[PDB]
């Protein structure tokens, strides 16, 4: 467990902690909804817990794009990790939300796409609040006023109008309040982009 | 490099006025080995460039050029090349075209019926990417969506039971407008894969 | 009594509003049984007044009919009906709608896997009407195409080799649009309908 953006050295180093948070998972137990925050007495993985937090955020993320295996690695074990009980305060899944958000705009590579996919995705079913307030939020609000817009995540990498759509329909399949304040706000653009736009591919897809 | 991936089917296609055909002797320089040539003078470069490239346009190149050679190549002709193509062979099951549709889906046939490895360790990512081929959209044509159901079939049928019993519901739920759309053979079919998905998942 | 047949598939479809959906119970007074029914109440008329029929218009209407009422009823459903059913049921092969098409080439797949006597009698009557749909035509879609194709082995798998011997070549030949169409399923599944026939007559 040593810092290291390398190729074989960081995978397995990731693949080594696969098998930590298993022990760590067996030996105390995992998430609920009402253990989000709780954590458990005592181990030696607290006092490594920065460790291996900074080393996955530098293999998801500060990494190079044509990475497949080790940001897949990475966001597995970003989900992982957060499948303990309470043992990453809220902050830490804020951060780990943001980074599969952006390098899911950023990078087409539909490894690391569904990849990040599933990891919001369980992100989404282990934390309402944390997922709709970061990650569902952005992404309506990177759709412009008006349809048929290149959706410009950063100063190159865009997406197109309907991959906000598309992402929209991957989660909040079972996640009561994004699936509402989803269903909400694209009432709203729908709404928008009827009034103050003249589109009629984008109010189809948003209906 | 976009432009001449988007034409570069044209190097293999048939011909119809020019070959080797019964009756006439004078008809061309004919040779029939071009499409198999061709194919392990290109992929292997294609799949080296693909694997050592970045961002969306020359990765698009290469899976495009890459596809529009293996859809006129017979996929069953060209074995060797299969193992390095899985991965462009994955990548190529999203795209407007249906004729790369169809050619990607019957590789995938063709490998998950020679190689069990492959589809063993990516069936977990295969199998939603054939549930999106199976939903209606403007690029799903009715008949991408039979053929979706056709390898579902295939890779649920070589795929173990472990695996397969894990995507069972997804597969149920997913084909509502495939059992129900404009074609019958196409719902008749769906109704045929629904059931032995149930099937098979129950047992 | 035209429009009354062309209309008549109105009795029998799906509602996708009212039914007993999960969840909802007072929904309506919902039948399952509406479809056999309906059918068990409409075939048998209409087979007897088709048999008591002479001019384009009325048997016409008859066909319409009972091929409208028999589409959306599932085939392997309706097994009494499937014997008086034989002769509507080889003349609903050839009519514009590719919808009565699917319906009646899985009816006469389901038939000739449980009927044999009628199809081993009417192999000589079936054969070129399947070589016809399988023609690319004004009414024949590829779909349409591929269903003849399918139909084509059924028949032939169910039909002893004697007369499979004699329906070989025909469909060798009439073939040629058909694993060379727009589409490559219908292709790829011409090409494989074009070698077992190939190789059953071979053998």
């Amino acid at each position: 467990l040593i810092n290291t953006s390398e190729v074989a050295k960081l995978k397995l180093l990731i693949m080594n902690f696969s098998f930590f948070v298993d022990s760590y998972i067996d030996l105390f137990g995992r998430t609920s909804k009402e253990s989000l925050g709780t954590p458990v007495p005592n181990n030696k993985m607290a006092e490594y817990k920065d460790e291996i937090i900074m080393i996955l955020s530098m293999a998801l993320t500060r990494s190079s794009k044509a990475e497949v295996t080790i940001r897949t690695l990475s966001v597995i074990q970003f989900t992982k990790m957060i499948k303990m009980k309470g043992f990453l305060t809220p902050e830490e899944v804020s951060l780990i939300i943001q980074y599969f958000t952006e390098e899911i705009l950023t990078d087409n590579n539909k490894n690391i796409y569904y990849a990040c996919l599933e990891g919001l995705k369980t992100i989404s079913e282990i934390y309402e609040d944390l997922v709709f307030e970061i990650s569902l939020k952005k992404l309506l609000d990177l759709l412009p006023d008006c349809f048929e817009e290149k959706i410009r995540v950063n100063d190159e990498e865009n997406i197109h109008i309907e991959t906000i759509l598309k992402i929209i329909l991957d989660f909040t399949t079972s996640r009561h309040i994004l699936v509402k304040e989803s269903i909400t706000f694209l009432a709203t653009k729908l709404n928008r982009v009827a009034k103050i736009s003249k589109s009629r591919e984008y109010c189809f897809l948003l209906i | 490099g976009s432009l001449v991936s988007k034409l570069f089917e044209v190097f293999v296609m048939d011909i119809s006025s020019l070959k080797k055909f019964k009756g006439i002797s004078w008809n061309n320089n004919v040779k029939i080995l071009y499409k198999q040539k061709f194919f392990g003078d290109i992929f292997q470069t294609l799949v080296s460039n693909y694997k050592n490239t970045v961002d969306m346009t020359i990765k698009c190149n290469y899976l495009t050029a890459l596809s529009l050679v293996l859809k006129h190549t017979p996929s069953q002709s060209v074995g060797p090349f299969i193992n390095d193509l899985f991965p462009l062979l994955l990548q190529a099951l999203d795209m407007p075209d249906p004729e790369v549709r169809v050619s990607a889906l019957e590789t995938l046939k063709d490998t998950t019926d020679k190689h069990h490895t492959l589809i063993t360790e990516h069936v977990s990512t295969i199998v939603p990417l054939l549930l999106s081929l199976s939903l209606p959209h403007k690029y799903n044509s009715v008949s991408v969506r039979l053929i979706a159901l056709q390898l579902l079939e295939m890779i649920t049928t070589v795929v173990p039971l472990n695996y397969c019993l894990s995507y069972q519901d997804d597969v149920l739920s997913a084909l509502i407008p495939v059992l129900s759309d404009k074609k019958r053979i196409i719902r008749k079919q769906c109704v045929d894969t629904r059931q032995v998905y149930y099937e098979l998942g129950q047992i």
